[PDB]
């Protein structure tokens, strides 16, 4: 347990422990805080990424860096990110019109999508029932990671660099002198900082709370769940294959060969774990309209997790300026385990120029009360 | 008479072919039984290239008629059959009822019979098995046993002979998990593959134990036989696990009774190193390196809790006596509404976890306004003590540990101490690293181990090393059957 | 350096003479020791002509300068001195004080040292060991141990290093037995050759758990040694067992782990059938008819709490756990005044053993009117589950008989086997039909092994087979020191 | 359990077993019931008999038959009574006067004991300190024999004759009639009989009670005790040696090679066993003094057992008139066992002859009531 540190993050999941890893990498001194283990939490519990299909701007511009990164440092740590894309299954002209114009802007910045034809839907994965299907959205650079993997990867370069981890150590108050933060008060002691950052997404009213921030950041956890299958002869589904009309459902094989997914299907603001039977019942309907195979497929397990969701499903990344140093990276609302390696650019340049190369503003924690929603 | 036929078989005699070989089978057989009398145990192949066979840990995959991936053991024998081993990951390509119930019994050994017995004075229940016989561990036995003094398996048949029709058996059912609706429970449940939907006031877990795993070199190779498959192929099918045979483990005199009943040959090797052989077993060596010419190995090491269904249901664990155990109330309890009975509870005599299950029954009976006397089961229940279970030392210096099998999927006990040995000792982490519990048993027949390993490594007491929670569908199901 | 000794002693050299040979001991050595030392085993004969060593169960009466029938353990060796062998009934023909005190606390283990500490806080205590060293079985370890994590040996130094003026130690000090005469009791004791007799408002019975004997063949020959034994020669003394060891029992680990520390080589046999040689073990067989040669065959087979003081205190015994244990109040007391701690209440690690010393000292301390937590030990004891002991199957049928020896004295298993057969299941019977727990160990380390036979043959249950009680002098006592 | 039986003996100790003995090898039909094992209690605890030196006719005629009857049955069942002798220790003018008295009257009916010589007395037991003894009273035809060994022996003759000994079978009450029994009620049923047999000595008052018999027959249990050595060489000490001086001590060699012996030291009316300290203590001093060798040798237990005494020492041996086929056996005061095989005897003939060739009339169990003790 350090006694000073330059910088403090807390929470030590994909997002805390990617922030850290740049600031140390940059030369600077950190030191994570997480109140279990690093990865558990959300990120232990995560689908497997990883998308440049947005609908806006900046999260395009944000995730195509993003995807720049997971190659980067997908082979230059050795942890594993297969490009296999992503498919969004198309079944109306409503939904056609409406992805023409989706692809439209992605294309724009760089995101080099293609709105795509049934059978050529059906050749990348093979299993696909094409019947009703009249387009899908292909974007080849698209591609899924083991979060776990991902993460304890960043995590032991994050070290090497220089950061330090601490595992078992929770926060629980804030020194704060003036307006100026002075340490951070936990269950092992106090340690000294001017600055925190608070990456613990679904906790993160708990962490403003302890540390007074008046201005309204609605962050609330929300129940998700999914399945897993019986293993399955690699390479099987590839891409991750999304159906928005069957019920928001996700699915993908994993690496282990399981064939992983879930469907919005949401529990209204909790912390309550534990999977339910509505979803178990629900996830076998949706599943097996999109690929009937899966009819004849073990289930195994089913779990659930958090969203950390926000009013506009993104997250809130900026300063806070009412408190001296305060730093806020949470509320990714399902899909922030992607983004972390940006965002973790993104915060390391807050913190240490000032301002970022990427479009960090759309995600303002000041919008809310402004009454901005994107 | 097939060379491993206990008996002459007067059922309807039936063919089948394996892998294109003409075999002689009985119908109502399961197909690993049928294959088993003919001299075959090698059923299948793991991802990584392990042979195995039916009657230890893990799922057999095999191309029943074309169709890939059909499970072995849930495969009655048809004439004309066409049986052929496939690999681990091949797959084939290609009306809800509800019934309303006042208890819900899942398990129907003695400790469920016992609980039905007692609530049909009065109540309705659904007694719940996915075994296809009605007796427990029970049915597996035939040798004279304790409290009802008489023979196992004529016990058996007087009790499901005294079930009335306000009791209504679900034989060869699967039930996936017990969810709160406040106002009643939800036992959903898969016979054959129609889903049925039981809603159900009360519930009981007569759960029961299941056999622990030994840790040796090839103890997943075919023609190893856990206690409780051995005891079924002979007592159940009476088919021989093989001509002779090694037996091991603490409570090998259950199984050394049962084969000198049925008079198969036998050596008693009190402490397993390893098993060899190419397609089957065809020796064993000790731990000072002593070997053994036999058929088979057979070992029972004692069974525990299966603490899956207790968790599930939202139960809590105590560590005790060599195990883990449910942690109950003063009415056996695991939570409001939901009774545990039986071997589920505790290790003991099969009439404790009957009188366990009439004691539970009777609770419930009082909570629904009926005259019952649970104390008089009570006080007879105390005339048992619960067994212990000793610890096992898995000697790991002294074994070779890519050999020797933790969990049914890949997993090594190499893999496993390779990650403990790099520090992390949460099996939440363990678990996902390895694939240890993350297999069709969902740890089952390795958790526990996997939590000997650590604190044998660490130091780490075992009262202390908390085991992952089982989650939704406690038993494999199969998911077209869980549309719409 | 003797053959056998594991260092070079550096006490005073002294020579002995063992049947006219000239032989070196230490200063300060038992008999017994300086003669394994030199690699001598056989010190007697029982009357029916069975060969005997010292370091299993059974009197070793030996002449020892013509003075025939003093007891080979109880003699220090002397320089000059002339040791011979003798018949097992051959005898010799040729100022008490009175100490009042507020506790008397019979045995000087961790039980007995954590009780004392507790109480000469404010009370003065007798602590009465009949050992010649104050650690329990603690001194014969020398390995780490939990609770305090530090050496054994080490702990043991700590402890007794704590120790006030207001506790008198008492070594090599034998307790006759309690009795209470209402308003104090009476601990008559005896060391030395002057008897004591100890006036106390309080006791506590501290008294220890004692190896259970295994039944095998040859168990009693000479070079067999109960764990204890083999222990204290090793740890205390420091002498080899033998060149080459056998190590046998369900605790043979904490035995192997002291043969590594002294880099003594041995084998793991997990199932002895009998022992074989001329004068001293030569070889060991097992189950499986494998021969092994070795020097001496160690078996550690489970502690079991020592009941006959608790018997003749006029406590009341039950069976769990796999073995007897005292019947306490809610304040570990056997009776008004008499408070017992320690392995003579459980089995458990020392630690634990230590704290329920100090808990019973500080309930002693509260009914004296000091200020004192109970209750701060208590919940730290909680921490600590009871061990269990499987209870052994016999295998009967499998042995000859009259090679396995039950009790010290005459005494074959086929002895007793033979009058439960002809339909005796009375142990007050069997006791006195053949000889079994009359001999001078009253029954110590047979008692429950023929309880084991009875309800083995009978199939009645253990926790019915009741015991019988120890009576006057717990300790054997010769007899002009009771007198005037 | 039978339900009907011609005659009832309760208790099946010595005393009990030996009367059904006698009279099932009569022809007559016996059956005992005994509330815990045949031979427990007194037998159980019971020294090593066996005695005609006795101070007045009667008991030394019953006591000469006695031995006749040990000596027959001894060899013909296979039993086992050594002919070791009784060894009286005289130390003063006082002793030798009473004994040359005593052995008078033994001589005149045919028990010939001589008073002898210390250095005789010393010859038979080489071991005996002979300093202060002057005279001592001896008798070759004493003997010692094992009480439970005699009795099973008894027991299993006694049910070869037909006899049925009834062993967890504890009696409760009788049914009376008018005067005539006509059952004695147990914890197992009612058996039929009219003729019953109180062989329950400690009991006996109990039996008694139970009977509703009015006459005085005063039998209170005393605590006595006993002690045994480590085994010696055989034949040590082979004869029963006593020494009224030194504390009533009696010592003998058991044939597992014991010395077995207790002392008077006596303990007002009770039912307790368990040993006491001072018996310890007082045992020791006494025996060391007799046999100084003895202070070498360990002591392995202590016991105690029930002498069932009345006020002047001899059992109460009859038949009650009163109630219609009551008999009487019980009181031995500390010598029952050595009387048994002629009691035995004396009992059968009563039943069976309404007089005994022997002097039962000693034993009137009306005696005390006349005040009438001998
Ligand atoms: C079922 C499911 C599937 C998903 N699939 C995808 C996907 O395919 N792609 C994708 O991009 N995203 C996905 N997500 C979302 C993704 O998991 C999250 O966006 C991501 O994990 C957010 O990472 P984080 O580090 O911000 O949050 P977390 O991983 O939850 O990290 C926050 C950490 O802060 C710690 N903490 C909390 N309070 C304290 C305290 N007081 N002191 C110290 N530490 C504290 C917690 O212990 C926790 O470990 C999925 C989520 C779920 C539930
Ligand atoms: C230490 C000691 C040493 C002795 N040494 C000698 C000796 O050297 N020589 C000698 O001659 N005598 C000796 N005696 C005395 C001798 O033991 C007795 O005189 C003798 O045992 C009397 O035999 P019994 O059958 O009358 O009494 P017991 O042996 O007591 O038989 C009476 C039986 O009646 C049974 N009973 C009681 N109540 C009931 C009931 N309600 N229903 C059914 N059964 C019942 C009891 O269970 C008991 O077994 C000694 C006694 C003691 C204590
Ligand atoms: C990428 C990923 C893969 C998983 N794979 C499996 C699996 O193959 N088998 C399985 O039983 N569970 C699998 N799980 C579920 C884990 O057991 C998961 O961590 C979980 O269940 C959360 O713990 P809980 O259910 O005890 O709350 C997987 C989870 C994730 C996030
Ligand atoms: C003839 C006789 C011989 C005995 N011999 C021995 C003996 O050699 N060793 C021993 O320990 N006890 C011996 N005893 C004592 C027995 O243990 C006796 O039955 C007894 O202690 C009574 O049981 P209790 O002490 O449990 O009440 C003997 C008793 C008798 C009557
Ligand atoms: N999810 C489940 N669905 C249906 N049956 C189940 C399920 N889980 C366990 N069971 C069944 O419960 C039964 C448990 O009975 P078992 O005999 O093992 O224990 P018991 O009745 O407590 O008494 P004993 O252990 O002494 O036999 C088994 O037959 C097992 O197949
Ligand atoms: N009658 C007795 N007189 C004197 N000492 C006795 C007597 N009976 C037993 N003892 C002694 O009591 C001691 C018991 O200590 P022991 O170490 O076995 O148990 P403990 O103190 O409860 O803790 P642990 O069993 O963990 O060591 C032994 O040293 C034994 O010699
Ligand atoms: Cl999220
Ligand atoms: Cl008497
Ligand atoms: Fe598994
Ligand atoms: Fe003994």
């Amino acid at each position: 347990l350090p006694e000073k540190s330059e910088i403090v993050v807390i929470g030590g999941g994909i997002v805390g422990v990617t922030i850290a890893h740049e600031l140390a990498k940059r030369g600077e001194e950190v030191t994570v805080i997480e109140k279990r283990f690093i990865g558990s939490g959300s990120t232990f519990r995560c689908g497997t990424g990883i998308r440049q299909q947005f609908n806006d701007e900046a999260n395009v511009r944000v995730m195509k860096r993003s995807v720049e990164l997971w190659k980067k440092y997908s082979e230059e740590y050795g942890f594993s990110f297969k490009q296999t894309g992503y498919l969004f299954l198309l079944y109306d002209d409503e939904e056609v019109k409406t992805f023409k114009r989706n692809i439209e802007i992605q294309n724009k910045f760089g995101v080099p999508t293609k709105l795509i034809t049934p059978e050529e839907a059906k050749e990348i994965v093979p299993l696909l029932d094409i019947s009703e299907v009249i387009a899908a959205s292909w974007n080849p650079t698209d591609g899924k990671a083991d979060p776990f993997e991902a993460t304890t990867a960043f995590a032991v370069k994050a070290k090497e660099y220089g950061a330090k981890l601490l595992e078992y150590t929770e926060v629980k108050g804030f020194l704060i002198e003036n307006n100026e933060i002075k340490g951070v008060k936990t269950n092992k002691g106090i340690i000294k900082t001017g600055i925190v950052v608070n990456a613990t997404n679904a906790w993160a009213n708990l962490i403003n709370a302890m540390a007074g921030i008046k201005t309204k950041i609605p962050i609330e956890p929300y129940k998700h769940q999914a399945v897993i299958t019986q293993p399955i002869k690699r390479g099987t589904i590839n891409p991750m294959v999304i159906s928005f009309k069957y019920g928001h459902a996700y699915l993908t094989q994993t690496f282990h060969g399981g064939i992983i997914g879930g469907i919005g299907y949401e529990i209204g603001p909790t912390y309550d774990l534990t999977p339910t039977y509505e979803f178990l019942r629900e996830v076998s309907y949706y599943f097996t309209k999109i690929i009937p195979a899966l009819k004849n497929l073990l289930i195994l397990r089913t779990w659930a997790g958090y969203y950390a969701k926000t009013p506009d499903s993104n997250p809130a990344i900026g300063r806070i300026e009412e408190l001296n140093d305060y730093y806020i990276a949470a509320g990714f609302s399902g899909h922030g385990f992607m983004m972390a390696p940006a965002v973790g650019e993104m915060v390391a340049e807050l913190i240490t120029k000032g301002k970022t190369k990427l479009p960090v503003e759309w995600y303002d924690p000041y919008r809310f009360e402004r009454g901005e929603l994107r | 008479m097939r060379p491993l036929d206990l008996t002459e078989k007067r059922g309807k005699k039936v063919t089948i072919y394996f892998e294109g070989k003409e075999l002689e089978a009985y119908e109502g057989e399961k197909l690993p039984v049928a294959l088993l009398a003919n001299e075959i145990y090698w059923l299948t192949t793991s991802n990584e290239g392990r042979k195995r066979g039916a009657f230890t840990f893990g799922p057999v995959p095999m191309t029943v008629n074309g169709v890939k991936g059909l499970e072995a053991r849930r495969i009655k024998v048809k004439d004309g059959m066409k049986i052929e081993r496939q690999g681990y990951y091949d797959f084939h390509e290609e009306e809800i009822e509800r019934v309303v119930v006042d208890v819900a019994i899942i398990g129907g050994g003695p400790a469920g019979i016992g609980a039905a017995l007692e609530l049909q004075q009065y109540l309705t229940v659904a007694l719940i098995e996915e075994r296809g016989w009605l007796g427990g561990d029970m049915w597996l036995k035939g040798i004279k046993q304790e409290g009802f003094n008489k023979d196992s398996r004529k016990v058996v048949e007087e009790l499901v002979g005294k079930l009335n029709e306000n009791t209504k058996i679900y034989l060869e059912t699967s039930a996936l998990g017990v969810f709160d609706k406040g106002e009643y429970f939800l036992v959903p449940v898969v016979r054959g593959d129609k889903l049925i939907e039981i809603l159900a006031k009360r519930v009981v877990l007569a759960t029961g134990a299941i056999d622990s795993t030994m840790l040796f070199e090839n103890n997943d190779m075919p023609g190893v036989f856990r206690r409780d498959f051995a005891l079924e192929v002979m007592n159940v099918w009476e088919v021989a696990p093989g001509r002779k045979v090694a037996v091991t483990g603490s409570k090998a005199d259950e199984v050394i009774q049962e084969l000198e009943r049925w008079g198969i040959d036998y050596v008693h090797i009190p402490n397993v190193k390893r098993v060899e052989g190419n397609e089957k077993v065809e020796r064993v060596i000790d731990m000072n390196n002593h070997e053994y010419k036999v058929d088979a190995l057979i070992f029972a090491d004692g069974r525990r809790p299966d603490i899956n269904p207790i968790t599930q249901a939202g139960g809590k664990l105590r560590f005790r006596r060599g195990y883990y155990s449910p942690v109950l109330d003063e009415y056996h309890r695991i939570k409001d509404g939901i009774y545990v009975a039986g071997s589920a509870v505790s290790i003991k005599p099969h009439y404790a976890n009957y009188l366990e299950g009439k004691l539970v029954g009777a609770y419930i009976l009082k909570e629904f306004g009926y005259d019952a006397q649970p104390c008089i089961y009570e006080e007879k229940l105390r005339e048992y003590e619960p067994e212990s279970l000793s610890i096992p030392r898995i000697p790991l210096d002294k074994f070779n540990l890519e050999d020797v099998q933790i969990c049914g999927c890949d997993v090594s006990l190499k893999k496993v101490d390779e990650v403990i040995r790099k520090g992390i000792t949460d099996l939440q982490i363990i678990k996902r690293l390895t694939h240890l519990a993350m297999g069709f048993c969902q740890g089952r027949y390795c958790l526990f181990n996997g939590a000997v390993v650590v604190s044998q490594r660490t130091g780490k007491k075992l009262s202390e090393i908390d085991l992952p929670v089982a989650r939704s569908p406690i038993k494999n199901v199969k998911m077209g059957i869980l549309a719409r």
